[PDB]
RNA sequence: AACAGGUGCCAGGCCAACAAGAAUCCGAUCCGUGUAUUCCGUAC
RNA sequence: UGAUAUAAUUAUCGUACAAGCACUCAGCUAGUUAUUGAGAGACACUCACGAGCCCAAAA
RNA sequence: AUCAUUGUGUUAUGGUUCUAUCGCAAACCAUUGAGA
RNA sequence: UUGCGUACAUUCCUUAAUAUCUGGAACGAUAGAUUAUGAUUAGGUAGUGGAAAAAAAAAAAAAAAAAAA
RNA sequence: AGGGCAUGCAAUACCAAUCAGAUAACAACUGAA
RNA sequence: GGACUCCUUAACUUAAACUGAGGAGUCAAGUAGGUACAAACCGUACAAGGAUUAAUUAUGUCCAA
RNA sequence: UGUAACGGUACAAGCUGUAAACAAAGG
RNA sequence: AUUAACAUAACAACAU
RNA sequence: UGGGAGCGAAGAUAAUCUAAUAUGUAACUCCGUUCAUGGAAAUCAAAAGAGCUUUCACUGAUUGUAUUUAUGAAACGUGAAAAAAAAAAAA
RNA sequence: ACCGGUGGUUUGUUAGUAUUUAUGUCAUCAACAUGUCAAUGAAAUAUCAAUAACGAUGAAAA
RNA sequence: GAUGAUUGUAUAUUAGCGGCUAAAUGUCAAUCAAACAUGCGAAUUUUAGGUUUUCCAUGAAAUCUAUUUGGAAGAAGAGGCUUGAAAAAA
RNA sequence: UUUUUUUUUU
RNA sequence: UUUUUUUUUU
């Protein structure tokens, strides 16, 4: 007695799952989006207490509940798995620590080099 | 279910007679290797050949057991030994086609059969049977059945038997290409042969001009000299 | 994972290293040694 | 298929970017100031510092001074003249790296200079005549290997 | 992982029994016996210098 | 890939009914298809 | 003979130490994978073309 | 370089895993035989 | 009253620095031979980063190299 | 393939509603494959 | 959602190595030295590496030293 | 078709089927 | 035929 | 055989629980695979037009079902491979 | 271009391999026991001679 | 106990979503408040074990909101890191 | 077939 | 304009 593999099972059950793999889609959340707008300024949401009460409010304080806010930098952290199909590049201030750039630098008679 | 594609997909790949044909081009490498092989086990019984043990000869008297013709005798036209088939006339007629020839616009031939599918019919008795080879004291062999135990019959002349096969002669023509023009099939000996000398004229000229009637002349072959 | 692979290193690489061994002198580098050989022997063939 | 989308920023409706200069063409270009004098503390404050008192300190140093136009020369942090002359060869199997420091406190501010300058000057020079000699040097072992050749055959001969 | 194989053996040589030869108990035995010179080698110095003051004294009364 | 088999171990020119060197030098015992050089057959 | 020295490993605030495993050796044994992803102020390599880049499956 | 002697060093013997094929198409290519 | 013992020198000799700022934006260059009074340095759990190795297999680049033979 | 080739694998299925056995007089008698 | 000590302080039997707060050092993640014997105290120009060298520190100077 | 039992062979993981390792010469 | 653990033997030592 | 027909639960996810996914998945019975399955319009489209059935790519992880967790080769349309309305009143 | 006969390539030098049976349990069921068809040697058609020793063949032995 | 709810025997019936039970959770192939065998139905774990070569650079926390807030830091957010410097003669 | 396509311009 | 398919004669 001796144990004897499947080695047609085996081949064709493991060409089937390189197949599969090597095939898959991308994913996108639908509640997610369904509340969210993006936009070349940043991504755009509403402010909540809309749909609530608002007798004990101001007019300023109601306009302000009435408009838009960006979504805060800490939150953009879950997008990148939620709506992979939204990305959103952000680009900050330029970090350039050359003196040559300075207001100093007019200064001088020349250019440190 | 979410697999039925990719099961079939693979599945296919066991059909597929891996490596297929590939004309190269400019810049472009081909994709064969990439195919996984099919699978197949080694360790099995060997082939034999039951047309050689049955006593089963062409032109002899058969009769259908299972499918279609439940009932049907005919006679053998063809055995193929590699392949443990038969065929008979009258029987198994799923192969049509486009009329190549004379006729009507449709024509259909007769399949293979397995051996296993037939039987050897009885002389008198004209029932399925066996039939054993007997050899007599001068040599002389003899072909007996079972049930009956008498001879068997002499087989068909193959003269009678021959008959043209035109599946074979649609699938040469198709090989070829479509059906040619009207204009283009008509015949033009006359400027043929023009064009024809011509043609001489150009390929082994050797650059020479062609005859003029002020001088019906031209220049003649040079030889290969050898290098000294 | 083991010693047993550095005794067969350390053994491979005293004998990899020369020119007229036999077949019984190899022992189970036999093949190795041949192909080596024969690998080496594909710089002397010319047009 | 996917969109990327890139950020912008807005400033009083224009759209805010970056700093950017055209070009001036200049006849003659001046010497620049040694990168050198930013190793230190006392200038390295007054770049990192944006004030009034730093642009009008600024325009007293004189930064003139520092400037050496004699390649190998150059000036340090530590308050003195450094000299360089980096040479290889394998062929001859010799390397030189100077490292010599000419130092203000022994010397003086121009004294210290002028001796620099003075001994890369004399290095080239070194330099030059050494190359020379090894140019004669490579010719006799040519001439001697063909003797020697010929003394070989003079015995295969006999 | 800390000391080389090869050393160990070398290190543990001229030891009592099964610790020469066994690597597990060996290990332990060299990482010791490398530990105690490091150790030792740094305070070498103030053991002689006692010793020199010492004999100077002796050598002067 | 001359892995086509064998001949004492790695053979295009040796056995294998059809082409082609008992080729020369080197070799611890020790045959040795092995190193160096060279010739030839091939629509294999 | 003189001087000197508290096996190793993990957890833990704690060398925690009288807690857990191991007599020794030989063989096997625990971070595998982008035809589908990527630079997001706790760290993100490099090549080609350029307002233009890639080209899918047949072949 | 502490064997005082029950230790250590070298070397040798013993123990010690175990691989010599009895095989290689149903696919493709080339060639040949009778009859259309 | 005047004393003395004592832990730690990068004085000497040999190495190392990868998140844009150590001179170095220097020199050299046919693919870098390691700076002699050179400044800061180099204890480390968790986490993070750089670099050198692991005797094997494949590739149709294992003889234009002094002397000797 | 000249010749020969005991025995066992429960076999009217080269055909024919189903339900035990050498495959069942009606009815009793029922059913997702 | 921390172990010892310094100052202030809540609770407790002005008790306990408890329970919980405000702000400094050490350990955690620190070596060797002193404190007789086992992290927390003093000192350190505090452990890349090697050798037979010089120094005001906690602190010592009858013997073990 | 594929396999199990008994017998023979040299009692055997082979071969074989009481004709149990062969008829080769039909005038 | 064969590594280690393991088993036995021979030689080597004197400021004791 | 992850093919087709009948019947068909649970471990697991939702950090317990209902729906839901797993999955019409596993076990049981039957058909036995290109000589198969399928099929030559009372269809789709909307104001143009395509013209039996079948395979691949893109449109597109778009629309839709769900939500506390997922699932989804959707329809029209484009490219490409293979191309098939009927032999026929009898002798 | 079917059909018969001959040869070669790929699968496959890179991948692999199973048929006999001792032992457990009432049964279902589970399971890789024990180097090779094998003294050794390329060759046994080289294993000679015999009483101790020296002798024979073999690259190597009693 | 032994003239009686005596003992003993061939071949038989009740099968786990169960049967047996003069009623103990006693028994059904010598640890049954729910038996044993098989499973491409390819088993889940806020607990807990293990996690394999060197050298160098840099270098923590045991704090906060929320989770009906826990305890042996579970999950999510915030806070905490490479900023600077420190080389000189009338 | 997918992506990108200045907000400046005497 | 900067290209290209070989049998005549089973």
């Amino acid at each position: 007695y001796k144990p004897v593999i499947d080695w047609v099972k085996n081949r064709i059950n493991a060409r089937m799952r390189q197949y599969r793999k090597r095939s898959l889609k991308k994913k996108n959340h639908s509640k997610v989006i369904q509340r969210f707008k993006l936009t070349r300024f940043g991504w755009q949401r509403l402010r909540s207490g809309r749909n609530g009460e608002k007798e004990n409010l101001t007019h300023k304080q109601l306009k302000r509940t009435m408009g838009y806010t960006f979504v805060s930098r800490d939150d953009l952290w879950k997008f990148r798995f939620q709506l992979p199909s939204h990305i959103l590049r952000l680009r900050d201030a330029p970090i350039n620590r050359n003196p040559n750039i300075r207001k100093i630098r007019r200064s001088l008679p020349s250019y440190f080099g | 279910s979410r697999y039925v594609k990719v099961y079939r997909k693979v599945m296919n790949l066991q059909r597929r007679k891996t490596p297929l044909p590939w004309t190269p081009t400019f810049l472009e490498f081909s994709k064969e290797p990439s195919v996984p092989f099919p699978v197949r086990e080694k360790l099995q019984p060997a082939p034999i050949d039951l047309s050689y043990y049955l006593n089963m000869e062409v032109g002899d008297l058969v009769e259908v057991l299972h499918g279609p013709d439940c009932g049907r005798q005919g006679v053998v036209l063809s055995i193929s030994k590699k392949r443990n088939t038969v065929v008979v006339d009258g029987c198994n007629m799923k192969k049509s086609f486009w009329n190549p020839g004379v006729g009507a616009s449709l024509i259909t031939q007769e399949m293979p059969i397995h051996i296993t599918n037939v039987a050897l019919l009885d002389p008198v008795v004209k029932r399925p049977t066996r039939v054993k080879r007997r050899f007599m004291m001068n040599g002389e062999c003899v072909r007996i059945s079972k049930l009956s135990g008498s001879a068997m019959p002499e087989p068909v002349s193959t003269s009678a038997l021959r008959q043209p096969n035109l599946y074979q002669e649609y699938l040469r023509q198709k090989a070829l290409g479509p059906p040619l023009k009207a204009s283009y099939a008509r015949p033009d000996p006359l400027h043929l042969k023009i064009l024809q000398r011509l043609a001489r004229h150009i390929s082994w000229g050797q650059g020479s001009p062609l005859p003029t009637a002020e001088n019906p002349r031209v220049n003649s072959p040079e030889p290969m000299a050898l290098r000294r | 994972c083991n010693p047993q692979q550095t005794r067969r290193k350390q053994q491979y690489a005293s004998i990899i290293g020369k020119q007229g061994l036999s077949k019984k002198q190899c022992g189970i580098f036999w093949d190795y040694y041949k192909r080596k050989c024969k690998k080496r022997r594909s710089t002397k063939k010319f047009i | 298929g996917t969109q990327r989308v890139v950020q912008k920023r807005r400033h009083q409706m224009r759209i805010l970017h970056p700093a950017q200069t055209a070009y001036v063409p200049v006849e003659q270009r001046p010497p620049p100031i040694p990168h050198s004098l930013t190793a230190s503390s006392t200038v390295k404050r007054l770049l990192n510092n944006n004030t009034v008192a730093a642009k009008e300190a600024a325009k007293r140093i004189n930064w003139g001074a520092y400037i050496s136009h004699q390649r190998g020369v150059r000036w340090h942090p530590q308050g003195a003249w450094r000299v360089q002359f980096s040479r290889r060869n394998h062929e001859r199997n010799f390397f030189v790296r100077c490292e010599c420091y000419f130092r203000v406190g022994t010397y003086g501010f121009q004294m210290a200079k002028d001796l620099a300058i003075r001994y890369r000057q004399r290095l080239e020079k070194e330099w030059e005549e050494l190359q020379e000699q090894w140019t004669k040097l490579d010719i006799l072992e040519a001439e001697q290997r063909a003797k020697y050749k010929e003394k070989r055959e003079e015995h295969l001969l006999l | 992982m800390q000391i080389p194989r090869d050393v160990i053996f070398e290190v543990v040589r001229g030891f009592r029994g099964r610790s020469r030869n066994c690597i597990k108990i060996a290990r332990v035995r060299a990482m010791k016996a490398l530990l105690y010179s490091y150790i030792m080698r740094r305070q070498r110095q103030r053991r002689y210098r006692v010793f020199w003051i010492g004999r100077i004294n002796a050598a002067g009364r």
